[PDB]
DNA sequence: ATCAGATTCCATTCGAATCCATTCGAAAATGATTACATTCGAATCCATTCGAAGATTCCATTTGAGCCTGTTCGAAAATTCCATTTGAGTCCAACCAATGATTCCATTCATTTCCATTCAATGATTCCATTCGAATCCATTTGGAT
DNA sequence: ATCCAAATGGATTCGAATGGAATCATTGAATGGAAATGAATGGAATCATTGGTTGGACTCAAATGGAATTTTCGAACAGGCTCAAATGGAATCTTCGAATGGATTCGAATGTAATCATTTTCGAATGGATTCGAATGGAATCTGAT
């Protein structure tokens, strides 16, 4: 398969207007998208991570949204719905 | 030609999304994301779709909340705009730093 | 033949959060009435989400409860967003919420 | 693949509360999530409990003061109530 | 001596200790009635107050740090309730 | 009693955290803040003291309350 | 009766610093880390073997709970240590 | 002749496997997982107390006491972060003051 | 800036006092040790599930023009808050005198644990039923310009 | 207050994915007769703390005095909103091979389990200490005016 490089830039500027919208927020200053960007990445750096423990504990090389769910517990926040 | 003035589309808009629950991320997008990060930790991985849809509520959770702490720290210091700085206090607070 | 739901006047399993009990490894052994008064308080905690979802169910005109009622449901009550602050909701949403210093002059 | 779920009994408990409306697969999804998170935070609150006393054993007392220590205010009430006549409707026989 | 600076000064006098900044036990005075308020003939361990008193000055400065945050962030030098609530809010403890 | 809490000892708990000046109002929602606090750990404490059917509350049970709230207490046994 | 950690902490103390020695409540605060470690690292070796649903927690559990639980490199340098210690001990 | 010796380590390991079966964490207990556990735990000590004993003493008192203990967590990244939300008794605060209130 | 007088830290020695040191007996603990149990680490053959790729629609993405208003600007007014002495007010800590409140036994009964051995409960199936995710519309805005 | 313009509701209808039944079969609650514990149970030393009353002593509470932070302005600057035409690529569909799970068989290798006997580890004093609270002298420092 072709190689994976930058598709944090796949979060555009919209999505992240849009997820300004539904927090709350009335005015987007420039800085903000890049530093959307950052934040989001660390994010989810640090769920997949261990979602990725999780499934090779498991000895699996699919990652299963229960392991997604154990890791987002792990990290203090829960997530309600894909408890399966 | 008609404009409606600054900042008016944009509280139309806040109302527009907190009515709706949507993904707000295009979904493939986000979801080679998460196969670059994924792989870029471990590879010949594999997901079921279930496990990016799962990842995907939890970052837009994780996003449109901070969003708001950082408004109101947009507001505390009589701003109108959220600039880095409040990301960066907010974050600082929350203890994620 | 007796069940245990029904001598407790439950709903919930007793027999089985007796069984999760044990397959849990909370503690060697389980009383008797532990796993009774606790499929109680689960019982009531359904019971009270589920009618104040309910709520707003119908006050968007519908019949059946998607998420985003329970969502609205938890997030207004208090004692209930309490218990669930660090929970989040599939497909939730968010409270039609505008911070008043951002309204027109 | 065939194991466990309680969306049988949020149903009925649905039925009872709200006998007019129904609930989606997903809504019910959340639920599931809601029974398990609670069951899992009551259960370890009352072994850490029974272990901090050096007891073998979880009974009643233990899920109760479990639920007084979890649960904020009025349905830390209302839920030590609905457990106390749960029980004391139980070892009635 | 100036204004603000014996401020700096005393900073660094506590922060170069670790005394315990509330006096003795018009703590354990506060402490007792709030725990009567729950239970009546209640009895302290002089451990367990000094726990007590302990983890909430710990708390305290917490809180004075970020609100010190807060206060900057809004161009001031100066803490006031607003900044409390604003660090309280963010913690998610309101 | 929660103003035998002073306005010195607050304007110390400021120091630490270092603070410049302090507002007037601010004694107060410190007061405030504090009372909220030792009210929720006192609370849990004594649920643990007669669980155990003591009626002393051992620093032991202040130390697994603090735990519960989520700010853990290193030194006095937990 | 009853435990305490204050023997090995004090052993492993002066074997690293032969110059330095600890204050008894410094040694309680590092009874209390211990306390709070064991916990952390039994408690998530215990959740590993239940979400996998076996009834043993092995040398191999204990280790996803360490790269869990620690950050880095310190989870690296801890994984070392351990994955050392059980080897030697095997080997008898 | 004690197991802890027979993995060279300081920190009981036979306590360790007591102390698991009597957690409750699962009924049945590993053979290698007391010993790497107890391997983790005096390997974390000692990171402790060296860090310690160093910041212990740029300013010349005998042996750790709590302050030390905390500069030595708080100012080492991978320890503060593993700590972050645990509270010291005795602990202080790192001699922080912000630039903007600088003279 | 390098005077210029005070507080003030910032240290080099002292005579002590609150610990920690190693010692020094008396439980509770670990380690073996044969003798059972069990868990799974080890082979399969099924069966879900996912990765992929091509194609066609049009929803959004982007990008740049244009300018309103929100940020930062320097300044000027008004006020809350630091520094500083003085009153006296309540602490530090000091033992110290009392019997409540722990907590550890050496008894028993009630209670939970086992373990087959069935009895319903519950969960997986289609199986064909209804709210509803789209689809326009105009009533009702609501907007910003006259 | 005025007519005007896109946008916002929320009430009509349309084929379709979704929910909620009835039905057959696999687990799992549940009976019920012994096996093993568990918690009070009344009965006792022991510890660990309420309780006053005691003095020197900071530590507090006020109240002068003014100095700079904060507020408020009013102005300059620029950044972000808004709009519109191209079009990029997501979203949808439906295909399809087979890597990767998974139910279920299966046994050597691993962990329990009484049952002992040996030693480690605790607790409690007993003998050098190690740093607390002064003692000041000296930069070091802060800040008032030739």
């Amino acid at each position: 398969r072709k190689v994976l490089r930058d598709n944090i830039q796949g979060i555009t500027k919209p999505a992240i207007r849009r997820l300004a919208r539904r927090g709350g927020v009335k005015r987007i200053s420039g800085l903000i998208y890049e530093e959307t960007r950052g934040v989001l990445k660390v994010f989810l750096e640090n769920v997949i991570r261990d979602a990725v423990t999780y499934t090779e504990h498991a000895k699996r090389k699919t990652v299963t949204a229960m392991d997604v769910v154990y890791a987002l517990k792990r990290q203090g926040r829960t997530l309600y719905g894909f408890g399966g | 030609p008609h404009r409606y003035r600054p900042g008016t589309v944009a509280l139309r808009e806040i109302r527009r999304y907190q009515k709706s629950t949507e993904l707000l991320i295009r979904k493939l997008p986000f979801q080679r994301l998460v196969r670059e990060i994924a792989q870029d930790f471990k590879t010949d991985l594999r997901f079921q779709s279930s496990a990016v849809m799962a990842l995907q509520e939890a970052c837009e959770a994780y996003l449109v909340g901070l969003f708001e702490d950082t408004n109101l720290c947009a507001i505390h210091a009589k701003r109108v705009t959220i600039m880095p700085k409040d990301i960066q206090l907010a974050r600082r607070i929350r203890g994620e730093r | 033949a007796k069940t245990r739901s029904s001598r407790a006047g439950l709903q919930f399993p007793v027999g089985r959060v007796h069984r999760l009990l044990r397959k849990g490894n909370y503690s060697e052994r389980v009383g008797a009435g532990a796993p009774v008064y606790l499929a109680a308080v689960l019982e009531y905690l359904t019971a009270e989400i589920l009618e104040l979802a309910g709520n707003a169910a119908r006050d968007n005109k519908k019949t059946r409860i998607i998420p985003r009622h329970l969502q609205l449901a938890i997030r207004n009550d208090e004692e209930l967003n309490k218990l669930l602050g660090r929970v989040t909701i599939a497909q939730g949403g968010v409270l039609p919420n505008i911070q008043a210093v951002l309204l027109p002059k | 693949s065939r194991k466990e779920s309680y969306s049988i009994y949020v149903y009925k408990v649905l039925k009872q509360v709200h006998p007019d409306t129904g609930i989606s697969s997903k809504a019910m999804g959340i639920m599931n999530s809601f029974v398990n998170d609670i069951f899992e935070r009551i259960a370890g609150e009352a072994s850490r409990l029974a272990h901090y006393n050096k007891r073998s054993t979880i009974t009643s007392r233990e899920i109760q003061t479990a639920v007084r220590l979890l649960l904020p205010g009025e349905l830390a009430k209302h839920a030590v109530s609905e457990g106390t006549k749960a029980v004391t409707k139980y070892t009635s026989a």
